[PDB]
C-alpha cells in the first residue's frame, strides 16, 4: 500500500485532522496499522506519521491518532533537518528535537521514553537543548531525564545547550543538580563554548554555581579561548574570580583586540590598538621583573617586520593597518603555535583584505604562511590552495606579476597536502569516504588550477625546474578519479570544471600548455578510464574543433609523440578514428 | 571641465558635478547625469578608489551605462 | 457516491479545520453518516473538535 | 572640523552619499570617525550621522556606513521624537521605530545590536510594534532578540 | 499674506515632499502641516494624499490635519 | 527578433522564437536573423535558431552566414553553422579560410599562429579525400599584395 500510506501521512502532514478520523476509521485497523507504523518516501525519510506531524507540532492532530490506535510512542524513524542528517529518534524526542511543546506535554503523560537515544545517543532533552526550547527543557528535568547524556563527541546536553546563547537554558541545567565540568572530546566545557561567542551572562551563571574552571584538552583555558574571540567581557568577568594571572591576563587583551581587526566581521583598528596599548600599558605596569613577549622573528611570508616592544611604538604604526595587523598577529603566533586553527584563520583574511585593496603582492606573501600553518596543522587546505588560484588569476588582470619563490612554495606545499589528501581517503574508511573521495580530487583541480596559472604568468627557470617537480610528483602519484581519468586525463577533457573566478580566463581546457607540461614528466598517454577510453580517445571526443584548434593541433603531435595508441580501444572497442565525432582531430588523428 | 585645477575645483566644483549628476539621477535623466558624473571623476583629485563607490550608486542598467562613458 | 461520501468524511469539513467551523460543522453532519461507520465517524468527529464542540458537531 | 562634521550630518541626514564620500575623502580613519562621531544636540537632540541615516530609510547609506566606513552601532540618538526624545539608540532601534524594514535587516544582517536596553530599557522589538510593522517584527522574532524585555513600569512589547 | 500663504502653500509642496523623499516623515509631515488647510480644496488635495503618500505617512497626516 | 539577437538577450531571442515568429524574416539589408547574430560571439542565441532550424541563406552581398559569422572572429558559432543543415564541403574548407584570414590581419583579433593553423586545417581537409582532389582558384598575384599565388600546397604554407 503505497498510495494509502502516503494519505495517511497526508493526513498528519498538513493538519487536516478530519481525514486522520477518516482513515484510522471507517476501514479495517490491520492496513491502517501498516500505513500509521511509518512511511517509505514521504519526506526523503522513514518517520511514523505522528513523529512527521509532531515535527511540525500537531499537537491535535496526534492526539487524535492514539485514541483510535495507540501508535508506538517509541518507534524512530529519520528526520533530516537541523544538526546534519539525523535517523531521529522517537516522536518525543522529534517533538523536542521540533522545539514544539505541545507535542511533548501530550505523549509524556500517554507514555514515551524520556531518555530516548538517537544516532549520536541524543537524549530529548539534548534535543530541547539543541533548540534551546525552556518549557521543553524545564519538562524533561520535571520528567527525570539524566543530566549527563553525553554526546559521541563527549558533549553533555549542557555543553550542547552552551553552543548557543541559551543564558536560560544553560543556567537550569545548573539548577537541576549539573555542575558544568563534563568535558567534550577535544575536553571543551561549558565555559569555552560560552568564551567562544563571548556569553558573559551564561559564563556568570557558571561562575554563580561555582563548581570549577579549567583548561580544554587543547590545553586552552576559558580566558585563552576568549582571547582568540572578539569578547574582552569575559576575560573581564573571569578577571573577578582571579583566574586571570598577570602573563596570561595580558596576552589576553593583546588577543582579543587583534582578533577584532583580524576578522571579516570584526574589523575595527580602534579596540584593537585600545586593547594592544592597554595590555602594552599593563605590560609596562610591572616594573621591576618585567615579563615581556617572546620575540618572533618577520615571516618569509607574512610581514617583513617584528612584532614592537614599547607600548607607544604600535602607536605610530597604527595609522598603516598592515603593520599594527601583523603586529597583533605576532603576538597570536608565538602563544598559540602554528598548529591553532583560530591563528591560522587572520591570515586568509588579510590578504583578502589586500586582494580588496589591490595588495597582490602583499595577499600572495602572507597567504603563504596560511599555507604554512595548516601544513604544521596537517589539515586541508582545498579553500586555501583555490583561493590561492583564484587570486594568481585576479592580478594577471591587473599584470601584477607573481614571485616564481612564491608561486613554487604554494605548488611544494600542495603535493605534500595531496599526498596527505590522497593518505586521507587511506586514513578514512566510512566516516566521511564519499567527502575523502571529494577531498582529494578538488585539491588536484587546485593543483591544475595552480599550475595553470603557474604556466600563464611568468616563471624563473630555476623554479620552473622545481615547479615541474610538483607536476612529476603528482604524475608519479596517478590519481585515478571515480571515471578512472588520471591527471594527463583530467586536463585531456574539456568536461573538466573550472573555478567560478576568473580562472575561466586563464585555464583553456584541454589545455596545451598543461598537457605539454604534463608529457615532459612522464604523463601515462596510453592509461585507460572506467570506459577504457586512452589520453587519444577522450581528447578527439572533445566537440569544438574550431575554438581551440591551437590546443588541438598541439596536442596533436605531442601526445601522439609520448606514445598514444593510434589503434587503442575502450572497454567498448572503441578506437580513435571510430570514437572522433570530429573531423578535424581525426584528420589530426589520420596525420599523427 | 575647471582646467584641472591643483587645489580649488578638486572639492569645491567637484561637489556640484556629482549634485547635478544626483540631482538627474533624481530627475531620471542619468545620460545627462552620467556626463556631469564623468566630468567630476576626471577632475577627482583621488578617483581610482570611488570605482568601488560609484559601482553601486547607480540603478543597474547605469552600472554599466556610466562605466561605457568613464573614460570619456 | 460512496467514494464521494468517503471524500465528505475528508473534504467536507475542511473549513471546519481551517477555522471556519459553521460551514464544515454543518457540512460533516451529513458527512458524518454518509460514510460507511456513521457511529464511528461521528463520535471521531466529535474526537476531533473540542469536547465544548464534540457536543456541537454530534447535534449538528 | 566641527563645520565639515555638520556638512557629513547634513548629508547623511539629507541621503546624499557622494557629498560626504567626498567629504571623507583623503582623510585617515581618524577624523573621518571623529566627522561620523558627531553626537553633538541638533534640535534639541543628540543626533549621529549614523544614526540620522538610519532614522532616515536610505538603507544605501548605512550600507556605505557599515561597509566601506569604521561606523559602529552602540550610539546615542532620539528613539521617539514626538514627547519623548530618548537618548540611548541603536542605529537598529532607529529604523525599527522608523518602520524601514530593508534598513532593519541590512543592519541584523550587518550584526548591530539587538538587545540593547537604553535609560528607560526599552528594545526595539517593542519600537517595531509600536509602528505596527509585521515583517520587522517577524525579522527580529527569527533572529531571536528577545520577548521579555519590558519598560522601567514592566511595560511588555 | 493669506493671498501670499496661497503661493507659500506651495512652497511646502514643493518643498516638503523632498523632506518626506529624504526620510524626514515626522519633519515632512510637520513642514506640511503649515501648509494643509488653506486651499480653496483640501478634498481634492485628500483624495490624491491617499496615495500620493506613502499608506503609513498619509495617515500620520490625518493627525496632523486637524492640529 | 533581430534587435535582441544583435545584443546579447538570449533569453529574449529563445523566447520570441516559440512565440510564432519565424527566424527566416529577413531583412533586406541581408540579416536572416542569425547574420545580427553573428557580431559578438552569441553562442547561446545561434545555438537556439540552429535548432529552430534557422535556414541558412547569404545576405545582400552574397555572403554565408557561416562567412559572417567567420567575419567578425567568432569561430564558436562557425561550427553551429557548418554543423547545422549541409555540410556543403567546398564551404567548409573555406570556412577555416575566412576564419583564418582576418587573425593576422584584424585590429581586434592580432593572432599570427591562428591564421597558420586555420589554413593548414584548410589545407588539411582540402587534400583529405585524395581522389576528386579540390584545388585553390589561381587569381593572378596583386602588386599591393606581393606576388604571391595563394597556397595549393601544405608545403609552401
Amino acid at each position: 500500500m503505497e498510495g494509502l500510506a502516503g494519505y495517511v501521512y497526508k493526513a498528519a502532514s498538513e493538519g487536516k485532522v478530519l481525514t486522520l478520523a477518516a482513515l484510522l476509521l471507517n476501514r479495517s485497523e490491520s492496513d491502517i496499522r501498516y500505513l500509521l507504523g511509518y512511511v517509505s518516501q514521504q519526506g526523503g525519510q522513514r518517520s511514523t506519521p505522528l513523529i512527521i506531524a509532531a515535527r511540525n507540532g500537531h499537537a491535535k492532530v496526534v492526539r487524535l491518532l492514539l485514541e483510535h490506535y495507540r501508535v508506538q510512542t517509541q518507534q524512530t524513524g529519520t528526520v533530516r533537518f537541523d544538526g546534519y542528517v539525523i535517523d531521529g529518534a522517537t516522536a518525543l524526542w522529534c517533538a523536542a528535537g521540533a522545539g514544539h511543546f505541545e507535542v511533548v506535554k501530550l505523549l509524556v503523560s500517554h507514555g514515551a521514553n524520556v531518555n530516548h537515544t538517537t544516532v549520536t545517543n541524543s537524549t530529548p532533552l539534548r534535543a530541547a537543548c539543541f533548540d534551546g526550547r525552556l518549557d521543553i527543557v524545564k519538562y524533561l528535568v520535571e520528567n527525570n531525564a539524566n543530566i549527563s547524556i553525553a554526546n559521541k563527541y563527549d558533549n553533555t546536553c549542557l555543553m550542547i545547550a552552551a553552543y548557543k546563547g541559551h543564558t536560560d537554558v544553560v543556567r537550569y541545567l545548573l539548577e537541576q543538580r549539573a555542575d558544568p565540568n563534563a568535558k567534550a572530546h577535544c575536553g571543551a566545557t561549558a565555559l569555552h563554548f560560552a568564551a567562544e561567542a563571548g556569553h558573559i551572562d551564561i559564563v556568570k551563571e557558571l561562575i554563580k554555581w561555582r563548581a570549577a574552571i579549567v583548561v580544554n584538552g587543547h590545553g586552552m583555558t576559558p580566558l585563552k579561548v576568549a582571547a582568540e574571540s572578539c569578547k574582552a567581557d569575559v576575560v573581564e568577568l573571569l578577571l573577578s574570580h582571579a583566574d586571570c594571572d598577570r602573563r596570561s591576563r595580558i596576552e589576553a587583551l593583546e588577543l582579543l583586540g587583534a582578533s577584532f581587526a583580524n576578522d571579516r566581521e570584526n574589523y575595527d583598528i580602534i579596540k584593537t590598538y585600545h586593547y594592544l596599548y592597554l595590555a602594552m600599558l599593563e605590560r609596562f605596569q610591572d616594573g621591576d621583573n618585567i615579563l615581556e613577549k617572546e620575540v618572533l622573528p618577520p615571516i618569509h611570508a607574512y610581514g617583513n617586520r617584528t612584532e614592537c616592544r614599547n607600548p607607544q611604538e604600535l602607536e605610530s604604526i597604527r595609522q598603516d593597518r598592515d603593520a599594527l595587523h601583523m603586529e597583533g598577529l605576532i603576538v597570536r603566533e608565538r602563544i598559540l603555535g602554528a598548529d591553532n586553527i583560530d591563528v591560522s584563520h587572520p591570515i586568509i583574511y588579510r590578504g583578502a583584505v589586500y586582494a580588496d585593496n589591490m595588495e597582490f603582492e602583499q595577499c600572495i606573501k602572507l597567504w603563504l604562511h596560511a599555507l604554512h600553518l595548516r601544513q604544521k596543522g596537517n589539515r586541508n587546505t582545498h579553500k586555501d590552495l583555490l583561493r590561492f588560484a583564484q587570486v594568481f588569476s585576479q592580478m594577471i588582470h591587473l599584470n601584477e606579476t607573481v614571485k616564481a619563490p612564491d608561486i613554487e612554495c604554494v605548488l611544494r606545499c600542495s603535493v605534500l597536502e595531496i599526498e596527505q589528501s590522497m593518505n586521507r581517503v587511506k586514513n578514512i574508511s566510512d566516516a566521511d569516504v564519499h567527502n575523502a573521495m571529494d577531498n582529494y580530487e578538488c585539491n588536484l583541480y587546485t593543483f591544475l588550477y595552480l599550475v595553470c596559472i603557474s604556466t600563464k604568468t611568468q616563471c624563473s627557470e630555476e623554479d620552473q625546474c622545481k615547479i615541474n617537480k610538483q607536476i612529476y610528483n603528482l604524475i608519479h602519484l596517478d590519481p585515478r578519479t571515480r571515471e578512472g581519468f588520471t591527471l594527463l586525463h583530467l586536463a585531456v577533457n574539456s568536461n573538466t570544471p573550472v573555478d567560478d573566478f576568473h580562472t575561466n580566463d586563464v585555464c583553456s581546457f584541454p589545455n596545451a600548455l598543461v598537457t605539454k607540461l604534463l608529457l615532459d614528466c612522464g604523463a601515462e598517454v596510453n592509461a585507460v578510464d572506467n570506459e577504457g577510453n586512452s589520453a587519444l580517445h577522450i581528447i578527439v571526443q572533445y566537440n569544438r574543433p574550431i575554438s581551440d584548434f591551437l590546443t588541438l593541433h598541439s596536442i596533436i603531435i605531442s601526445l601522439v609523440e609520448a606514445g598514444a595508441h593510434t589503434d587503442m580501444t575502450n572497454k567498448q572497442n572503441k578506437t580513435p578514428l571510430d570514437k572522433s565525432t570530429t573531423g578535424v582531430s581525426e584528420i589530426l588523428l589520420k596525420t599523427q | 571641465l575647471p582646467d584641472l585645477k591643483d587645489a580649488e575645483a578638486v572639492q569645491k566644483f567637484f561637489l556640484e558635478e556629482i549634485q547635478l549628476g544626483e540631482e538627474l539621477l533624481a530627475q531620471g535623466e542619468y545620460e545627462k547625469g552620467v556626463d556631469h558624473l564623468t566630468n567630476a571623476i576626471a577632475v577627482c583629485g583621488q578617483p581610482q578608489q570611488l570605482l568601488q563607490v560609484l559601482q553601486q550608486t547607480l540603478p543597474p542598467p547605469v552600472f554599466q551605462m556610466l562605466l561605457t562613458k568613464l573614460p570619456t
